[PDB]
């Protein structure tokens, strides 16, 4: 009753998947800021031919 | 106005814009007064060699006689004081040789002048210094341009090209000097006629400028190529045909012909000589036009390019891995793209490296390497203050350029602004604070875009080099300098450790063994050398190469595009060469491009920028190259040359691998851009290149004539003095003199210099004047004298060394040899002692005097600077650093270090180093002394150090000149010189100073020969032995004998060597207590951690020397005052000296104790800290601050030493054996004590390494290897283990010892010592009674501590005594009882009348020549009450190895040593010569009873002074115990012989079955057991047995008769009963040795 | 008892969830290598293009964190 | 069983990671908005050359 | 006790949530496309310089 009741939480690996989570997000942001920085390098070379 | 002509050396380019705008419409006022001054006939600029090479002065104008007769004076004092009185008239006829010849002679006649004129003009505030006249030349100095007329022709020139033709004819005396003194101690004759043939050569040439020039740059490697062209053996050569050496200069071409017929190693030392010539002038518009084509020139398109860089990664991605693999036994934290091998996936789960990715890296591009580390972006002050120059910004362009040549050259002004706009140097970015936050500099870096103040490189060009068209560096804006720092520092640190090819070249000891190995290997025929030279390197990269690798960097170390960024950074940068008076145009306050002066953009970043990544692109691609074609290699890089070793495969021949080599090399260069010439790459099996120092079959060409010739730049960080060029020169000489060049070479030619060099500064009255020159130049600066070459110790030797005690010695050999009173010592040394101490020079430099430096040049240093940029300093990092006074902290902490009661100097230095008090004067003796920050300090009163200079001259004339005396030191300089040293410190410093006076050798020491040496020379002496004769033959051929923070760990490794051996003191623990606080560290505990000098090398491999000295001071476990390595080196340049003076060494020699009070016993004493230290600590020096994670000793080191050991063996067995002849142990076995072991208990470590090596648990290969390198003499760890076990009291002490040895049978020492180490593999029998004795604690000691623990395990325990054991003595008569000497295998009977005979004749002392057999020796010394005196003759060989056989010491007490090794002739009773007076003969008799109650019959008849004597009538005396020279292994009763014979047959059947072991020797010593067992089996002993071995059914089955077909024959002879202990074992109750006996061992037994 | 801890129970669950983070964590670092694989060639083409021109270094990563 | 029942607590750590789900789909819709709007910039190369 | 348990625990919003983490895989695979395709696009572009 009492390990099993153990076996039912883990609120540090819901905490570590959440943070896991959190991470990819700020992976995408890094990824979309840095694929405008390519737009405006390929909106010049648009300009120069 | 304005100080001119600021320089005294050539720093600078030779540039002749300056001269071209002079001639051709100049308005300038000092260009009129050039233009004006003129001949009709003027040469042009670069025609300047073509006039100074007419200037000739008269004959014998400077009266230089007295130098000649000084430097003989000073050489015969130096020679005198080492001892060394057989080299005396070699060295002053070199000197006398040298300036008497004529043209030496006017070449420094010339030099005199040339300096003079240097001297007169510089550093002067007059513009337009008049005529000064140089023999036929007449110079005019209009500021910087000089007018050099002869007769009718004119050169107008710089004064660059002054200096040039003045360091030409400096250059030029140097060498005529070095050859001169060269020739005279070689054994190849003089060689001044070549190299005077030489100048006159290449002076003789009429050709132009770049002809010229292109004869002196291709000089050296068609030199080359005529060496490896007739000394290849292996592979062809064709690097002679590509020069026009033999079509432009046949004079030439014969002279270098002529010194390769004569010898190549001569060939090679003159021509790397390369700036005894002149130098070129630049053609500014052909080089600056073509570098600016190299850098924007594609040899290859960009999308071959990228997809080779795509390869590239894929190896750089294979070597890190494999780094971090081996070095972390981990995979780094790495992705798996799609499509990924299974092999990486199963290697990376299992954590290992497999040996097949090594040629398979195209797998590699699926594995993304994850973040490993972060950038560290703050440099510390090391490489932010030195070595470059740099720019503010890009609106300080026109600062480099002059206004006059924008007006004529444009037609517009300049529009300068009025200020610089920021500084011009690294420090001055620091005082002014625009260093004060790096990040925020460098987030531009980051982001991608630098700005756009950023961007500006100017190209400079360098100096003293041969190109005609020039090589430029480039000098940066301050952000890119810190970003090359940053990225440089970040691949040295984190990345090249996991490179194994760069790893190799970073270590020392990694690269020293690969060097040896290449030596060894290439006179073989094997590992032949490739040279790669890549002569467009730095302009060559691109950056569609780099691009990737720097993606995995970036994406690494966690910094967005940081490494990328500098790919791309020179498309937008402005790139400008500094020329003045040829300046670009300006538009809008920018630079215009013209592709001569400018460019705006190109395609590199330039030479030196991205070092480290270019290395190991390069790197990669030759790895790629060498890896496809199958081949082992090595690469040694060097930047843009790079050297191959590759070794010979079974296959091919060397000569088709290396042309399938440079094919593929060729190939993989060409696709990375990087087109390899054919003509600058070469290959040779005897010519190879490292380190700047050149290799001739595997022996370093001397470099005498390179390094002395060189010109050295001098009066650094001050104004030009005399003690900056003596302090150069001295530094120059011992530079060269630790560069493998000869200690007496650098010595002669110094002294030399030196008075030449004081005889351009000083005027006629102290020049004329012999005494005071002689003087002068042996008062050094241990005494507040100028720096001279001749005091110093460390020419001569490596270690550290004292000065004083040598010092005084040449004192006292000047005032006893040469008619100096010391008087004129007391007027010369002035010494003046300070009225209070300053222990910051003590703790500086321990080996220093309290005494008054009145020659040294002044800079007051210590607080000036302080105060000057604790004023003018406008920001952080220097307010913060600089907060409190750091010479008021150092001074107190001084203080508080002088509280020690004995005052240790060593340890008070060792103490104040591991503060961040001295890490702070080391960051401002970096803001005096260094790069670049001589500009600030000099022109910060820019005019006054023209002023100061003359004001120091005029004041060392005057103190000079000056006749009044000092401190009178007639004490000092009589008697011992260390007793002298140690009461002179005393006397100045005020206290006694304990551990900081070393001895000097030649008064320590004196050498002898032993053909007149007498006996009480032998007590204390050092005894050397040769073992061929010597002559110069062997000095070149080699013999057979053998040859931040981490300063937290500084302190914790002083701190356990403080505490280990015993010294305690509150106040020490609060002061180191208070440095771990002030470093971060709060934690409260944590207990954590022959060879000689180079030059004596090679002859030091023809001599054995050893310590006999321990009849007084190797005896007891007292330390004295010796230095071990110094005594060496000296007794090798006493036999270097003989060679080189015309004699020969067929005598060994000796260094005799001289001195008694030179061998003090060093006190081991603890110090007490006596007051409470007042340091408090600092805490804001260091910016980084580390975090707190970043029983008896006996027995402990007994069990640590036994594992040593044992894996000490299993390294030489898993060693090759080529490395088994080295002497590398695993833990540095070799610089250990003796003394210590004799103290040390070893049964504890006989058990430890018993169960060490039954905890190994070894297979059968390894286990083999163990019993045949332990039963033959190899292994440098069996000779440590005879060493040790030398001394049998060990032996005797060891309690299983004595209880084994019954067991064991043993025919020598060392078969003792491998059946002990290697028993329990092949006997459990005893391992079963001493496994019991256990400790698992004491196993737990760590490796770490170990050399804490011995110099703990050096006072606790005692040496034993040593006994004496008896042997048969006969005299008078008696009862029989066995008659037992050398009954094992010797000829016992030849014992047996020699002893009958010196009993009965009744002699006391008995005489045995070495051509006696050693065991009749070993009985006759084991006779009591007779000394045994031998006849040595000065070698030691005969008496070592009479040592080792015995096992008692009774050879060690009954010898009287010096007597033997003063012993050559008869000289009483011996036995030994054929016929004579006095000596015992052996006379063969065929046929006799010898009816003796003794002995039952005889062999050899003793006859004696042509006589024989009855010794027939004696008998014997009774016995005592005996020594091993009876063998009681093998005793009378049989159940000790049994269990032999049990063991000896487990023995062999276990062997059988050990793979990779055939058992001969092993069934030899079985054999012989066999043989001991056939003396008492009783039946027929067969002289050859058939003897059939071979194992049935996991049985061994081995006997005569073959039992089975399978069985192998082994033929053994020779058995027979011929020891008489056949009939001694007889025993009653026969079948005893059948009960309990094993089947097989009774099928031996009875004989078939 | 039992009842209420196999319905509280979520070891499973919570285990699928995280395998499944890995899952959009690998594919993630695998756009991050094609992007990176797309910024070397249009910076290099940018850069060949800036030769001999004052066209402006523009930005290619965004800012540093915090 | 009140300290184990505070340790079991879930309630916030859902909706709070509902919450990042949620802004992380958000994220990924604008950048393949991004995504989109960059092919179409790119494909005017081979019109223009 | 039993209503502590029924409060720490929400199993229905576990099975929604994992049910929007397919959403977000199957977006992260059509991105992996586009951007597989605006590769080819790029490559392309390079080749012809
Ligand atoms: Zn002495
Ligand atoms: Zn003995």
């Amino acid at each position: 009753t009492i390990q099993t009741a153990q076996r039912c939480d883990h609120s540090d690996s819901i905490r570590i998947l959440g943070e896991n989570i959190k991470i990819l997000d700020r992976s995408m942001k890094t990824m979309m800021e840095t694929m405008k920085l390519m737009m405006e390098k390929v909106d010049l070379l648009y300009a120069s031919t | 106005a304005g100080i001119n002509r600021t320089d005294q050396s050539l720093k600078n380019p030779l540039l002749g814009t300056e001269v071209s705008f002079c001639l051709k419409s100049s308005s300038l006022p000092h260009h009129v007064r050039a233009l004006g001054q003129i001949k009709a006939r003027n040469l042009a600029s670069c025609d300047y060699y073509l006039l100074f090479r007419q200037v000739v002065l008269p004959p014998e104008v400077y009266p230089i006689g007295v130098l000649i007769r000084a430097a003989e004076a000073i050489l015969t004092v130096i020679v005198s004081a080492w001892k060394l009185e057989h080299m005396t008239k070699t060295l002053y006829s070199s000197v006398r040789y040298a300036l008497t010849n004529p043209r030496v002679r006017a070449q420094l006649e010339l030099h005199i002048a040339y300096q003079r004129i240097v001297g007169q003009v510089s550093y002067s505030r007059e513009a337009d210094i008049g005529p000064k006249r140089l023999g036929n030349m007449s110079l005019q100095f209009v500021q910087s341009l000089v007018i050099a007329t002869i007769d009718t022709t004119s050169c107008l020139m710089t004064y660059n090209h002054f200096l040039a033709a003045a360091d030409t004819a400096k250059s030029r005396c140097h060498l005529l000097i070095a050859s001169v003194v060269q020739g005279a101690l070689w054994e190849q004759g003089s060689f001044l006629d070549h190299i005077i043939n030489l100048i006159d050569t290449i002076d003789s040439i009429n050709l132009p400028h770049d002809d010229y020039f292109t004869i002196i740059k291709s000089i050296s490697p068609y030199s080359q190529g005529l060496v490896m062209g007739r000394h290849n053996v292996s592979v062809s050569s064709d690097f002679a045909s590509v020069f026009t050496i033999p079509e432009s200069c046949p004079q030439l071409d014969s002279l270098l012909k002529k010194l390769l017929q004569l010898d190549p190693v001569l060939l090679l030392m003159v021509s790397s000589v390369q700036k005894s010539w002149y130098f070129p002038e630049i053609r500014m518009v052909d080089g600056s036009r073509e570098q600016l084509h190299k850098m924007r020139v594609e040899l290859e398109t960009p999308q071959a390019l990228l997809s080779y860089g795509h390869t590239l990664l894929s190896i750089f991605r294979a070597e890190f891995i494999k780094g971090y693999v081996s070095k972390n036994a981990k995979w780094p934290p790495v992705h798996l793209l799609p499509g990924c091998d299974k092999s990486i996936k199963n290697a990376r789960e299992l954590g290992r490296w497999s040996p097949a990715f090594d040629r398979r890296w195209q797998l590699f591009a699926k594995v993304v390497i994850l973040r490993i580390a972060d950038l560290d972006m703050d440099p510390d002050f090391n490489d932010i203050v030195s070595d470059k120059a740099i720019i503010s910004s890009r609106r300080d362009w026109v600062f480099e350029y002059n206004a006059a040549a924008f007006w004529k050259k444009y037609g517009e002004r300049l529009e300068r602004p009025p200020a610089r706009s920021g500084p011009s140097r690294l420090v001055n970015a620091l005082i002014d604070g625009r260093l004060d936050n790096i990040p925020a500099l460098l987030e531009p870096f980051y982001r991608g875009a630098v700005e756009f103040e950023d961007r500006l490189t100017v190209l400079v060009p360098k100096e003293k080099e041969l190109k005609v068209k020039g090589r430029f560096f480039s000098k940066q804006t301050l952000a890119i300098r810190i970003y090359q720092v940053v990225a440089e520092a970040a691949l040295k640190n984190e990345v090249m450790p996991y490179l194994k090819t760069h790893s190799m070249t970073m270590s020392s000891t990694a690269l020293t063994h690969l060097l040896n190995r290449l030596s060894h290997t290439i006179t073989k025929g094997d590992s032949f050398v490739i040279n790669l030279d890549y002569s467009s390197w730095c302009n060559g990269f691109r950056p569609e190469l780099q691009a990737p690798i720097c993606r995995q960097l970036d994406q690494m170390f966690n910094c967005g595009y940081f490494f990328r960024t500098g790919c791309t950074l020179p498309c937008f940068t402005t790139f400008i060469i500094q020329d003045r008076f040829n300046p670009p145009y300006s538009f809008r306050g920018e630079p215009v491009e013209d592709g001569v002066t400018c460019a705006v953009g190109t395609k590199t970043m330039g030479e030196g920028m991205r070092q480290k990544l270019w290395t190991i692109l390069t790197s990669c691609w030759e790895i790629i190259a060498l890896r496809e074609i199958n081949v082992t290699f090595n690469i040694l890089g060097q930047g843009d040359n790079q050297t191959i070793i590759i070794h010979k495969s079974a296959s091919q021949n060397n000569q088709l691998l290396a042309e399938r080599a440079l094919g593929a090399l060729y190939k993989h260069a060409r696709l990375a851009g990087h087109n390899l010439k054919v003509e600058e790459c070469w290959v040779s099996d005897c010519l190879y290149e490292y380190g700047k120092k050149l290799f001739f079959r595997g022996v370093p060409v001397p470099g005498c004539l390179k390094q002395l010739s060189r010109v050295t730049d001098s009066t650094g960080e001050l104004f030009p003095n005399l003690y900056s060029k003596l302090a150069c020169l001295t530094s120059s000489c011992l530079s060269a003199a630790m560069a493998d060049t000869s200690p007496w070479v650098a010595l002669a030619t110094g002294v030399c210099l030196y008075l030449i060099e004081l005889y351009v500064e000083l005027p006629p009255a102290i020049m004329q004047d012999e005494s005071l020159l002689t003087t002068l130049c042996l008062v050094g600066p241990s005494i507040g004298g100028l720096p001279t070459p001749a005091t110093l110790p460390s020419v001569f030797f490596r270690g550290m060394s004292d000065p004083l005690p040598f010092q005084l010695a040449l004192l006292q050999t000047l005032i006893k040899t040469t008619g100096v009173t010391c008087s004129l010592v007391n007027r010369v040394v002035k010494l003046r002692i300070a009225p209070y101490p300053d222990w910051l020079s003590l703790v500086t430099d321990p080996t220093s005097l309290n005494i008054a430096q009145v020659y040294r040049p002044e800079r007051q240093i210590r607080r000036w600077i302080e105060e000057a940029i604790a004023t003018s300093s406008h920001s952080s990092r220097i307010a913060t650093f600089f907060q409190q006074p750091l010479t008021e902290m150092a001074q107190l902490l001084a203080r508080d270090l002088s509280t020690m009661m004995p005052l240790r100097p060593r340890d008070m230095s060792a103490l104040f180093a591991l503060s961040n008090v001295a890490y702070g004067l080391s960051i401002i003796d970096l803001f005096q002394k260094s790069s670049t920050v001589v500009s600030a300090s000099q022109a910060v009163h820019i005019e006054d150090v023209a002023l100061e200079s003359v004001r120091y001259k005029e004041s060392i004339i005057q103190g000079l000149l000056d006749t009044t005396e000092g401190y009178n030191m007639q004490p000092y300089l009589e008697g011992c010189t260390y007793l002298a040293a140690k009461q002179l410190r005393r006397l100045t410093w005020g206290r006694d100073l304990v551990g900081v006076t070393m001895p000097f050798v030649a008064e320590q020491f004196h050498p002898h020969s032993s053909v007149g040496a007498k006996a009480e020379l032998y007590l204390d002496a050092i005894i050397y032995c040769p073992q061929e004769t010597l002559r110069s033959h062997h000095l070149t051929t080699r013999g057979d004998q053998p040859l931040a923070a981490n300063l937290v760990k500084d302190t914790l490794v002083l701190h356990q060597w403080y505490k280990v051996r015993k010294v305690t003191d509150p106040h020490l623990n609060t002061l180191m207590a208070r440095f771990l606080l002030e470093k971060g560290y709060t934690s409260d505990a944590r207990p954590s951690i022959q060879g000689l000098t180079g030059y004596v090398n090679i002859l030091s491999t023809w001599l054995r020397f050893s310590s006999d000295y321990l009849h007084s001071f190797s005896k007891s476990s007292d330390d004295y005052t010796i230095h071990f390595q110094h005594v060496f080196t000296y007794g090798c340049l006493y036999a270097d000296s003989v060679i080189r003076s015309g004699g020969v060494i067929s005598t060994p020699y000796l260094l005799s104790a001289s001195c008694k009070t030179c061998f003090e016993k060093i006190d081991s004493e603890e110090f007490v800290l006596a007051c409470e230290p007042q340091y408090r600590g600092a805490e804001w020096l260091i910016t980084k601050p580390v975090t707190v994670p970043e029983f008896d000793p006996c027995v402990s080191a007994s069990y640590c030493l036994g594992i040593l050991i044992g894996k000490s063996f299993l390294v030489d067995i898993r060693a090759s054996g080529q490395d088994i002849m080295e002497q590398r142990t695993w833990a540095n076995l070799e610089r250990f004590s003796i003394s210590d072991m004799q103290k040390l208990p070893w049964s504890i470590v006989i058990r430890s390494l018993w169960r060490f090596l039954i905890g190994a648990r070894l297979l059968q290969f390894e286990k083999a290897g163990l019993i045949r390198m332990l039963y033959a003499a190899t292994g440098p760890t069996f000779s440590f283990l005879m060493k040790v076990f030398q001394d049998s009291a060990l032996l005797m002490d060891c309690a299983p010892l004595d209880r084994l040895s019954p067991r064991i049978n043993f025919h020598s020492r060392g078969d003792l010592v491998a059946k002990l180490v290697l028993l329990p593999f092949i006997n459990p029998g005893i391992v079963e009674i001493e496994v019991s004795g256990i400790n698992s604690k004491y196993h737990a000691v760590s490796e770490a501590n170990m050399d804490l623990y011995i110099a703990a395990a050096k006072s606790v325990g005692v040496k034993p005594t040593q006994f004496v054991e008896e042997t048969n003595d006969f005299t008078a008569r008696g009862h029989h009882h066995g008659c037992y000497s050398l009954s094992w295998s010797k000829s016992r009977n030849q014992s047996q009348v020699l002893k009958m005979v010196v009993r009965k004749l009744k002699l006391c002392v008995l005489y045995i020549y070495p051509t006696v057999d050693p065991a009749v020796a070993l009985d006759l010394c084991h006779l009591p009450a007779l000394t045994i005196i031998l006849v040595l003759g000065g070698d030691p060989a005969y008496y070592e190895r009479l040592l080792e056989m015995d096992l008692c010491g009774a050879v060690s007490s009954r010898v009287d040593i010096p007597h033997s090794l003063a012993a050559r002739t008869h000289k009483g009773f011996t036995i030994g010569p054929d016929t004579g007076p006095g000596v015992i003969r052996l006379d063969k008799l065929e046929s006799v009873c010898y009816a003796h109650p003794c002995l039952e019959e005889l062999e050899f008849n003793a006859y004696l002074d042509s006589e024989l004597v009855d010794i027939s009538d004696m008998c014997c005396l009774p016995l005592a115990t005996p020594c091993k020279a009876l063998f009681r292994p093998i005793y009378r009763s049989l159940q000790s012989f049994r269990l032999a014979l049990m063991d000896n047959y487990s023995f062999v059947m276990d062997l059988i079955l050990i793979r990779g072991l055939d058992i001969r020797p092993h069934l030899e010593e079985f054999d012989e057991l066999l043989v001991v067992g056939q003396h008492i089996l009783g039946q027929p002993v067969l002289v050859e047995v058939v003897y059939y071995v071979g194992v049935v059914g996991k049985r061994p089955v081995l006997a005569r008769h073959p039992w089975s077909a399978d069985l192998k024959r082994i033929t053994v002879g020779g058995r027979a009963p011929c020891p008489s202990a056949a009939r001694l074992r007889d025993e009653d109750c026969q079948g005893s040795l059948l009960v309990g006996l094993p089947a097989g061992l009774t099928q031996l037994l009875i004989i078939d």
